[PDB]
């Protein structure tokens, strides 16, 4: 858990360097679960790079343990449908007539809830629709096309998806939504539906240190949305200090208070990503090269990671929030 | 008396209520 948080922020820094001016949106959990799933059939350097990559201290934790921690969280899909929807999913679309260790097969199905689907990668019109139709079903239609182009020498594709819909404890009234200004820069702006709430008592903290303001808006289930609003020209000062300690200082400093007015855009955004470079910058190299030991899958050192892709979607409206994310690890011959 | 208005770039971190974790992470530079 303290690992997933370190991993989320590491990843945050990386994505921003690549495009410092674009929206960022991702699910750390989806990326982690998919890298851990991959770790089943990985050996030696390959195997140790992914776990230290995911931020785990291998002196401390065993890997049989880490697998149980992922198995434990996934079990909490038990989900109470009391104004809260959740569903995670893992899959492995293996090439028709490729043989896997009984041991691989059993571990995926038992620890990650995975399912094995025989897919014919020579027919890429279809193998393509199959994986896209799988992801679309699970995200209930938000992520319509995770897989774009896909080669015929693709041996196997690992897939993870996460769906979450929730209600605000304090919903917004659509009647108080009016087009207003959203400033991209000090001198440039656009017009966006700006929702509002009045005389509301919620968790608050003004961090003079980082020149930003933090507020918590709760959802009925047991999750919360944390909003940080840096002063104009301080977004970079904040991002520079986005670390586990800082997230803890804010949460511990939050105090109840009555806000006269709160304005929040009603919006809907998504990002698409090729994670090869980012994982490489976090130290996961060998899984991509000729040296890849993924022999826990077949029993032979004949498979390598072609690519890792993620797509995430965030909807903010007056009744609640919807977000989904998907990660796919493309696997080829070595 | 204190107003809080998101009319410039911001961060949105989705977390558990009684647990230190990150489920979802995000920066909105442009809502459109």
């Amino acid at each position: 858990a303290s690992a997933n948080v370190d991993f989320a922020f590491s990843l945050y820094k990386q994505l921003v360097l690549k495009a410092p001016d674009k929206n960022v949106i991702f699910s750390p959990l989806s990326i982690s679960t998919a890298l851990a799933f991959l770790s089943l059939g990985a050996h030696n350097t390959t195997l140790t790079e992914i776990l230290k990559g995911l931020k785990f201290n291998l002196t401390e934790t065993s890997e049989a343990e880490i697998h149980q921690s992922f198995q434990h969280l996934l079990r909490t899909l038990n989900q109470s449908s009391d104004e809260l929807q959740l569903s995670m999913g893992n899959a492995m679309f293996v090439k028709e007539q490729l043989s896997l260790l009984d041991r691989f097969t059993e571990d995926a199905k038992r620890l990650y809830g995975s399912e094995a689907f025989a897919t014919d990668f020579q027919d890429s019109a279809a193998a393509k629709k199959l994986i896209n139709d799988y992801v679309k079903n699970g995200t209930r239609g938000k992520i319509t096309d995770l897989i774009k182009d896909l080669d015929s020498q693709t041996m196997m594709v690992l897939v993870n998806y996460i769906f979450f819909k929730a209600k605000w404890e304090m919903p917004f009234d659509p009647q108080d939504t009016h087009q207003s200004r959203f400033y991209l820069s000090k001198k440039k702006w656009v017009m966006v539906p700006m929702m509002s709430l009045h005389h509301l008592t919620i968790p608050y903290f003004r961090d003079e240190e980082l020149s930003c303001t933090v507020v918590e808006l709760k959802y009925t289930g047991n999750a919360s949305a944390l909003f940080i609003l840096p002063d104009q020209d301080k977004m970079e000062e904040v991002e520079a200090m986005l670390l586990p300690e800082t997230l803890k200082r804010w949460r511990d400093s939050l105090e109840f208070r009555e806000i006269g007015e709160l304005y929040l855009p009603k919006f809907s955004i998504s990002r698409d990503y090729n994670l090869n470079d980012i994982l490489l910058q976090l130290g996961i190299e060998e899984a991509f090269t000729s040296k890849a030991d993924l022999s826990g899958i077949t029993g032979a050192r004949n498979l390598a990671v072609s690519q890792v892709v993620h797509k995430a979607v965030l909807d903010v409206f007056e009744e609640g929030t919807e977000r989904s994310a998907a990660t796919a690890v493309k696997i080829t011959l070595l | 008396r204190t107003i809080v208005r998101f009319n410039r770039p911001f961060l949105m971190i989705i977390v558990p209520t009684d647990t230190q974790n990150i489920f979802f992470m995000s920066k909105v530079t442009n809502p459109k």
